């Protein structure tokens, strides 16, 4: 205020701002069956399931016939 | 009896089918005077076209109707065709069928409006649109090979094998001759020589064509250009005033190989050709390397082939042999193709007649493209 | 281990991160590194040359977008490592990488060198206690809570179908195609240029992706809707400009069912599903048709289920019950599966320890990974 | 040296001097040298043949005004050195150029020789400890106290629009036009001669500038004020004589927004602002419309903001918020910005020492510019 009050080439009794007025489907298909995912229930179903990781090797090794990973959940 | 009319953004090349060179070659520009309410003298035309607009640059506002190979002002485009047919060629459009040229991957609206005007406004007996890149092969008599037809509006690379096009391999870049002119104006202004107006823009374009050349090694040429003043050449303007272009001479054409200078955020023209070949089939790549054709007038820069050879060779395999095909007559290579194709008796069947247009509609052009 | 394992869904579009037990992924951000292309002049301006996640989304206009991974294969490893560093940073999980075990979910039938290098980072750069890599299809079954089912997981990067029966997976019946969500966005961009809308910039391509998600429907009969005059559905761009998408809405996404449109010699998404089942034993084929599970974001197109069911019905045998099941959280199904598997005590035995990796090396990852 | 820096605004119209500690420029005088009209060979006449600022104002009728700077470019360097010597005189500031560093405000996109020669003067003619040239647009943002914002700086010599976002200046979107406050004074002098008031002498050109500064309003509808009979407002000269301005008052500055009316090949002041925003990325365009800052002396015209807002609104996209935040001290904003920048601790790194200039060479000023 005192800064531009001293100066001659200053806008006085003029508006500062010139501005404009302030202005203020597939998941619902019939064909597909819709499943609701409940992870709490899914955990309970798979909770006590186990796998046999002894002798496990998925790799493309030819030696020693065919292999099947995860023997049993004993 | 047929007419070949290339609708270039820079220059309009028109003539009769079978001719070696185009009969009428003039700039595709309309010049309207900056007239005030003050009275003007006699012999005053509301809108000047071609050589007249180039002669009276001082007062006339020059507006190109084609921007990046797209017709922005169709009313002015009709006036270019009207001057081409009636004045320059001295032939009625009702007599001869007209062969037209389109850039690849252009807006569908161009073909739709193009055919409407020729059949309705000019009442031509037949009209056929051709791809500029495909025509350039007829000029070289080659069925196999890629073409780099770089115009004033856009640059495109269309690989064709044994007369079969790979549409997925087609690449379009908006970088072209007109953008280089605007770049040259800016860097000349930084040197001292200021060019602002539309008339001055055309004078700078005429200067560019004379002095500018492609460097083999950009950094080494600029380092040598900085050291010695042997590359520095003088140019005489329409006025007595003389200018010394200096290092900016060879700096302008670099943008084609490094678009980062202009700020295109795209790959260079040498990278576009390589990228297109990589999109192409593995078997035919060898033949595309053997037959890399340069077309259009934007490849008339001295030593562009030398820079292209080095850059493509670096990108290409070490075992592969890279051969660039750059004939002396590249500028009129597209039109000559049109003349050869129009002359061919086989093409006689390809023409779309007025009757066919009336029966089908303007959609007929989309069906008979490729 | 007392510290919860971190689930990292390394998707091409968006990376979904969180701890095991969490109901939904807490931290989901786009999978790309944005670098500022414009020059910094003022003092107090934006700090850093690297922007990842919401900072990149906020100030996208300044940045140049660059995806490090394409079709589930890491192109730039330096960028991919920095994003994994960002997952652990104060903005994301804000935890030590050496304290928590990691569960990575890669697409099936990826290169061995990609898996080897990816693992090396999590043992060398990050001192992780244990790493286990899992398949996308297997995790989707844990989320759905079913041991038997065919999982058609059409992602942004890759589309694959893995038939799994009562836990057993037939590795020879797995079908993978590179064509995915990102290819439709590029294919739509082709139609936008033909209509006359330019989106050259990496930021403008992200707007094309937003346009695709907003306005694209899958036609039941493609040739019928292609011929019929389409309603020009208007979309409002971020700046305020309106674009008419028109026929491109349904012509672009058709790529998923017709790969010949781009010109790739591959099977359609509908052929991938049925062919994968046909490879399976005669006895199980009817059960696999009965248990079909959709996954991935690229299935969210309007009329996907209607079009897919029509195409599967034509290819499938007569008098077979075809039941297509869609989880409501299609996008989040894969991650939720990871959280469910990771929460299980059986997961502890599945781990490859840091010590185990150091002794055996890359072999340990190939031996224990599927 | 720790001594406070001296800010000097290189305004074609009025030079604004002062220290970085000062809140406002104390010393503001016209940027021209005043010499006696009659060539004085004899003694007993005006001695020194140099009158600057108040000395020129005292003997205004006797002297002949010659501006050394035109469109932000120095024509006569000898005169400019005398003006800069007057800045470091007993009359104004009264300090040693050897003790205090200097901050200059060079116009954008000037020739490199103008920048190099200007620097040479302050190191060779003046033995300055340190010199730093800064951008006029960037300084305005420091004065306003915002990083993001469009700066439409309409000066006496040059009018230029620079869009800057988060302290990043887009060099490709910058637009510069030579039609500035000086040209409006020239056009008003022509219109005043059409009213029947001759201003033949160079001293009388200052009275045309005084008339413009006192009485000059921009009409919202020019046709209504042209049709309406004017009050014919009288202006009083120092001698006592009156001038009836009439319709020339408002119909003179119209050429800023419509320079095609007189016949000047330019876009216009409202056009250069809109185009400069349109060049920027789609994400930023909306933010640039919502954040516009007016700078320079040729914005003090009565009803300037009202006319500009209307002309921008019609060109700008629909349903977009346009906020033109003008300060009260637009005329003195550039110098205040320089004082703030000089006051910042970051400036300590920005300026180049005299010793560094002696060793490195002239090129030094170009590399440190940005
Ligand atoms: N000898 C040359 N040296 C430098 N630049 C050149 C030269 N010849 C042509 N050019 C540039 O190339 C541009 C187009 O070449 P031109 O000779 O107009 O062929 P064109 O086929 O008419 N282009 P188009 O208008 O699209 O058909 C010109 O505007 C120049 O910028
Ligand atoms: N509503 C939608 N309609 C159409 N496509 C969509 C929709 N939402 C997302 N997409 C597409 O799906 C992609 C998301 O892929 P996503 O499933 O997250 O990948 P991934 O499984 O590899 O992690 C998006 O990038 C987009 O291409
Ligand atoms: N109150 C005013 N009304 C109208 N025009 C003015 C007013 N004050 C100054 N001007 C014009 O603006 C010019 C001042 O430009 P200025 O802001 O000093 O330029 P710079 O930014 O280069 O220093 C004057 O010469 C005059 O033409």
């Amino acid at each position: 205020d005192p800064k531009y009050a001293d100066l001659p080439g200053i806008a006085r009794n003029e508006p500062d701002v010139y501005e404009t007025s302030d202005l203020p489907e597939e998941l619902t298909s019939t064909s597909v069956e819709h499943i609701i995912v409940n992870p709490n229930a899914a955990y309970d179903k798979f909770k006590d399931k186990r796998v046999g990781t002894k002798g496990l090797d998925f790799s493309d090794r030819i030696g020693k016939t065919k292999r099947t990973g995860y023997e049993s959940g004993e | 009896a047929a007419l070949v009319v290339d609708n270039g953004s820079g220059m309009c090349k028109a003539g009769f089918a079978g001719d070696d060179a185009p009969r009428a070659v003039f700039p595709s520009i309309v010049g309207r005077p900056r007239h005030q309410g003050v009275m003007v003298g006699m012999g005053q035309k509301d809108s000047y076209v071609g050589d007249e607009a180039q002669s009276k640059r001082g007062i006339l506002t020059l507006k190109y109707p084609i921007e990046h190979g797209i017709v922005t002002n169709w009313d002015d485009m009709e006036k270019i065709w009207h001057h081409t047919f009636y004045n320059e060629l001295r032939v009625a459009p009702e007599e001869h069928p007209v062969l037209l040229t389109e850039a690849p991957l252009n807006p569908k609206a161009n073909r739709e409006k193009m055919t409407q005007i020729m059949f309705e406004t000019f009442n031509t007996p037949a009209m056929y649109v051709a791809i500029q890149a495909v025509l350039s092969l007829y000029a070289s008599g080659r069925t196999t090979g890629i073409v780099m037809d770089s115009g004033d509006g856009v640059t495109h690379t269309v690989p064709i094998y044994e007369g079969y096009a790979l549409p997925h391999a087609i690449l379009r870049l908006d970088l072209a001759g007109r953008d280089l002119t605007d770049y040259l104006m800016k860097i000349l202004t930084e040197r001292g020589y200021s060019f602002t107006t539309t008339a001055e823009r055309e004078i700078v374009r005429d200067i560019k064509e004379k002095l500018c050349y492609v460097a083999l090694d950009f950094e080494q040429e600029m380092a040598t250009a900085a050291s010695s003043s042997s590359l520095e050449k003088s140019y005489e303007l329409p006025d007595g005033q003389v200018i010394t272009i200096g290092n900016e001479r060879f700096r302008c054409p670099e943008a084609l190989f490094q678009p980062s200078f202009l700020g295109m955020e795209s790959c260079g023209i040498h990278e576009t050709t390589f990228n297109s070949i990589m999109k192409c089939d593995v078997d035919i790549r060898k033949d595309l390397y053997a037959n890399t054709v340069l077309s259009g007038g934007t490849t008339m820069y001295p030593g562009i082939a030398d820079r292209m050879q080095k850059e493509i060779t670096a990108l290409a395999p070490s075992t592969m042999k890279i051969k660039i095909i750059a004939p002396p007559e590249r500028k009129y290579s597209v039109w000559i193709g049109g003349s050869i194709l129009a002359s061919l008796s086989t093409f006689q069947q390809m023409w779309i007649s007025k009757q066919e247009y009336d029966e089908s509609g303007p959609s007929i052009v989309h069906r008979k493209c490729f | 281990i007392a510290n919860q394992p971190v689930v990292i869904d390394n998707g091409s579009g968006v990376i979904k991160a969180g701890f095991a037990g969490d109901q939904i992924p807490k931290y989901c951000f786009p999978n790309y590194v944005g670098r500022p292309k414009h020059v910094r002049v003022m003092a107090g301006a934006l700090e850093g040359d690297i922007f990842i996640g919401p900072k990149a989304e906020e100030h996208r206009g300044l940045l140049s977008i660059r995806y490090p991974m394409e079709h589930g294969i890491v192109k730039d490893w330096n960028d991919m490592e920095r994003i994994w560093q960002y997952v652990y940073s104060k903005d994301q999980l804000q935890t030590f990488s050496e304290e928590h075990p990691v569960l990575l979910t890669e697409a099936p039938l990826n290169p061995r060198k990609n898996r080897e290098r990816a693992a090396e980072v999590f043992f060398e750069t990050f001192n992780v206690p244990a790493l286990f890599i899992s398949m996308q299809a297997v995790l989707s079954l844990y989320a759905t809570g079913r041991t038997t089912g065919v999982v058609l997981d059409s992602g942004d990067g890759v589309t694959h179908a893995v038939p799994i029966y009562e836990g057993f997976a037939m590795p020879h019946s797995i079908m993978r195609i590179d064509i995915a969500g990102r290819d439709v966005s590029r294919f739509l961009r082709l139609y936008l240029r033909k209509e006359g809308y330019d989106f050259h910039s990496s930021s403008e391509f992200e707007i094309v992706k937003a346009i695709k998600e907003r306005a694209c429907y899958l036609s039941i009969n493609p040739q019928k809707d292609e011929t019929l005059e389409t309603e020009k559905a208007q979309y409002y761009l971020p700046d305020g400009s309106t674009i008419e998408i028109g026929p491109s809405r349904f012509r672009a996404p058709e790529l998923l069912f017709r790969p010949d449109l781009i010109g790739e010699e591959s099977e359609g998404i509908h052929e991938v599903l049925v062919f994968a089942i046909q490879k399976s034993d005669m006895d199980l084929r009817r059960t696999l048709f009965s248990n079909i599970v959709l996954s991935g974001g690229s299935t969210l197109f309007k009329g996907f289920g209607d079009r897919l069911l029509s195409e599967v019905k034509k290819l499938a045998p007569k008098d077979v019950k075809i039941r297509i099941s869609a989880p409501q959280e299609r996008l989040y199904s894969t991650w939720i599966g990871g959280s469910i598997l990771a929460s299980l005590d059986t997961f502890k035995k599945m781990w490859v320890s840091k010590k185990e990796y150091e002794e055996d090396g890359a072999r340990s990852i190939h031996r224990k990974t599927f």
